[PDB]
C-alpha cells in the first residue's frame, strides 16, 4: 500500500442558487459571512463532512474503507477496540510505555479507518491512542464578490400545540442566498503520507468524491448547488519546485463581458488558466 | 450630547437616511414580522452604494402609492430624504471599520428624534 | 446599587454599554458556552473603535430572536441603548491605562443594576 | 571549521489568510496581540521552531547535521554523552576542572548538533556542560496595522466519553485572522562565531531554510502562510561600518494607491527600498 510520490495543490470552484450553503449556530441560522467586507464563507469541516458522507455512501463499508466518525457513535470505545485489536489496554491517561504496542494500535487505527488515514484525528482521549497530522489539508472557501442574504416568511396551515386560539396560523423563516460563487484551495504532501501508507488509489477515489459531492444532499433548505471546475498542480518532485502563492496566481476570475447588474447564473464570469512553470504539471479534471 | 442637524460627514449623514428610510417604511406597511433593519442593517453599513440604491426604488413606489389617502406625515420624509441625498456627494463602495462605527452613531442620533413625537 | 445614572463620562458610559450587550445576549441564547466578556473584554479595552461597531450587529440579531416572543421584556434593553449611546459623540481610539481603570468601574455598577429585580 | 568575517542584518515579510499564526497559551487560545494597540505579535521561539524543523527534513540526520533531538527527550543525557564521549566523567551541577577537556564536553556538542552550533543552549543544568550565547539572534514579529481576531463555532457527530443524557451533540470553538502582513529583525556576530565554527556552508542552509519556512507546515488551524520579501546587509568588515537602526529605516512599507478600507491582500501595500552608504553591501533578490 505505497504511498504517493509527488507534491500537489489544486483548486475547486462551486455556486448556489436560491439556498443556504452553511448556516452557522450563532446568528439564528443566517448564513456566515466577513462582518467587514460582505463576502460568504464556508468551512472546511462542511466539506470534509460531505466527503465522508459519499465515501460511506460509495464503498458501502467495504474493508479498510470504514469512517471513524459515524453519528451519535461514542469514540472511546473504539480506541479500546484498537487497543485490544493490538492486544493491550489503555492506560488512563497516556499510550502503552512499550513503543511498538503504541505503534500497532495507531497502525491498526490508520490501517482500519479511511478519513484517520486521509485526514488524521486526536485520539488523545482516556483511551490514549496517539496523534495523526494528516496529509490533506484543505482552507476556507470565500465567495468572489459581496452576498446579499434574503429572509423569506413562511406559515403553517396546521397547529402545533393546543391553547386558547390553537388554529392560529404561526409564522416560520427561511434565509437564502440568491446567487454566489466561491473559491477553495488545497495541499497534499509526501512526507506525512510515508508515514500512513496514503495510497494513490485512495487519491482516485478521493478526486471522484471531490467530483460528485454535491449530487447525494439534496434537501429543503439546501437549494441547489454544484461544482464547476477542479485544476491540479503535480510537482515533479518530492518536494516543491515553486512557491504555492504563484501557482494559485495562475487562474483568474472575473466579469464576463454584457454583464452589467448582480451576478445571476455561472455565465456571468469568464476564467481563465495561465501558463505554469517548467517543474510542474497543469490538468483540468473537470 | 444628542444628534447634530450639521455634522455633514458622509457616514453620519448615511446613519440618520437609514434610520429615516426604516420609519417612513414603518408607516407604510404595519404589522410587518420583520423591519428593513433587522433585514439590511449589517449589509448597509459593510456596503452603502450597493443597497442604498435599491431601496430608494421600493421608497419611491411607496410614495407613489401614498398621495392617494389624504394622509400626510409623507412629505415631511420626502423632504429630509431630499436635504440628506443633497449633502452627500456620492455613496462609497465600502467604508473602513473605525467609519463604520461612526455611522452606528448617527443612525441612533436620528432614531431618538424620531422616537419622539 | 452604587450605580450613577448622570455620570456621563465617556469610558464609565462605554462600560454600561458593554453590561447591557452582555445581559441582553445573555438573555438570547441561554446556555451558551461563555459570556461576550470572556471573548471580546480585551479587545474592546485594547481599541474601542474597532469592536463596538461589531458588537450593535448582534445585539440586533439578538433583540430580534427575542421579541418575537412572549418575553417582550427585550424591547426594555434597547431603550437603555438609546439613551447610554445618546450621550456619546464618537468612539476613542485608545484610552489610557488610568481610564481604562474607570471603564471597569462601570461595567460592574451597571452590572449589579441589571440583576436587580 | 573556518567561520564567517562579515557583520549581518537582515529584514523579512510574511503574511497570512484566515488563519492563527501563534496560540497564547493563557488566553484560550486566541492570538497574540499588544494590549495597547491591537498589533500583533510572534515569538521568536515558533520561527526558531520552524527553521529545525526545516533543517530536520531536508537533510534527515547528515553528520554535523543533528537537531539535538528536540522533541520529547530528557536533555541531560547528551551532557553526559559529551562527558562519556570527551572521556570525561559526568558532572551534574559543574563543569570539568580541566580547561580543554571542560569546552570539549560542548566541542562535541557543537561538532554534532546544528542547532546548538547556530543558537546556544543553556547548559549549567543538573548534568553541566556550561553556556552557549549563540551568533544568531532574532527579535519579535509586529504587524504593520492592527488586527481583529474572529472566533467560530461548530458541531459533532458523536461523544468521547459516556455522555448519557442523549442531533448535534457538541459546540467547538476556531480562533481566526482574517488578514495581516508582518516585519521581523535579525543579526549575525563573527566573533562569536569565531567560538563554534559557524561557517558559510550553513550560512547558506540559513538562507534556504528562510525561503522555503513554510511549505511544509500546512495543518488545519495554520490556514495559509507565505513569505514575501527578504532584504540582506553585509558590511565589508569585521566590525560594522554603520548602526543597525539606520539600515531598518532604509525599508518602508505603505497602502497602495487604491486603500479601499479593509486591506485582504499584498496587493494594498507598496515596498520601496532606500540606498545604503558606501560601507555596505545591500542584496535583496533572495
Amino acid at each position: 500500500m505505497t504511498a504517493i510520490a509527488n507534491r500537489y495543490e489544486f483548486v475547486l470552484l462551486f455556486d448556489v442558487e436560491n439556498g443556504n450553503p452553511n448556516g452557522d449556530p450563532d446568528a439564528g441560522n443566517m448564513p456566515r459571512i466577513d462582518p467587514e467586507t460582505g463576502h460568504g464563507l464556508v468551512t472546511d469541516v462542511c466539506l470534509k463532512r460531505k466527503i465522508r458522507n459519499h465515501v460511506a455512501l460509495t464503498k458501502e463499508g467495504a474493508e479498510r474503507f470504514n469512517i471513524y466518525i459515524q453519528e451519535k457513535a461514542i469514540l472511546n470505545e473504539t480506541h479500546e477496540r484498537a487497543y485490544t485489536a493490538c492486544d493491550l489496554k489503555p492506560e488512563p491517561k497516556k499510550l502503552p510505555k512499550k513503543v511498538e504496542d503504541a505503534k500497532r494500535v495507531t497502525d491498526w487505527m490508520c490501517t482500519n479507518f479511511y478519513d484517520i488515514r486521509t485526514f488524521g484525528a486526536v485520539m488523545t482521549t482516556e483511551v490514549n491512542c496517539g496523534q495523526v497530522r494528516g496529509p490533506v489539508q484543505m482552507a476556507f472557501a470565500r465567495s468572489v464578490e459581496p452576498v446579499v442574504p434574503q429572509e423569506v416568511s413562511i406559515t403553517r396551515m396546521a397547529v402545533t400545540t393546543k391553547a386558547e386560539a390553537e388554529d392560529n396560523r404561526t409564522m416560520g423563516r427561511k434565509h437564502i442566498v440568491p446567487y454566489g460563487l466561491y473559491v477553495a484551495h488545497g495541499f497534499i504532501s509526501a512526507p506525512l503520507a510515508e508515514k500512513t501508507g496514503f495510497s494513490d488509489e485512495d487519491l482516485t477515489l478521493f478526486w471522484d468524491a471531490l467530483v460528485n459531492m454535491f449530487e447525494h444532499d439534496r434537501s429543503a433548505a439546501r437549494g441547489l448547488m454544484s461544482s464547476r471546475k477542479l485544476i491540479v498542480f503535480k510537482h515533479q518532485n518530492r518536494l516543491g519546485n515553486a512557491p504555492a502563492h504563484k501557482l494559485f496566481d495562475l487562474v483568474k476570475v472575473s466579469r464576463a463581458e454584457g454583464s452589467s447588474g448582480p451576478a445571476r447564473s455561472f455565465a456571468d464570469y469568464a476564467v481563465t488558466v495561465g501558463q505554469a512553470p517548467e517543474g510542474v504539471e497543469v490538468k483540468e479534471m473537470l | 450630547v444628542s444628534l447634530d442637524p450639521a455634522r455633514t460627514d458622509r457616514p453620519y449623514l448615511l446613519g440618520r437616511l437609514f434610520a429615516v428610510l426604516e420609519k417612513a417604511q414603518e408607516d407604510a406597511v404595519p404589522g410587518a414580522n420583520a423591519t428593513i433593519k433587522d433585514r439590511y442593517l449589517a449589509s448597509a453599513s459593510a456596503n452603502p452604494g450597493q443597497v442604498f440604491h435599491m431601496l430608494l426604488k421600493n421608497a419611491s413606489n411607496h410614495t407613489a402609492k401614498l398621495r392617494k389617502d389624504p394622509e400626510r406625515k409623507a412629505i415631511h420624509y420626502e423632504i429630509m430624504m431630499q436635504e440628506i441625498i443633497d449633502n452627500i456627494s456620492d455613496f462609497p463602495v465600502t467604508m473602513s471599520s473605525d467609519e463604520q462605527g461612526l455611522f452606528m452613531i448617527g443612525y441612533y442620533h436620528q432614531r431618538k428624534a424620531l422616537f419622539t413625537k
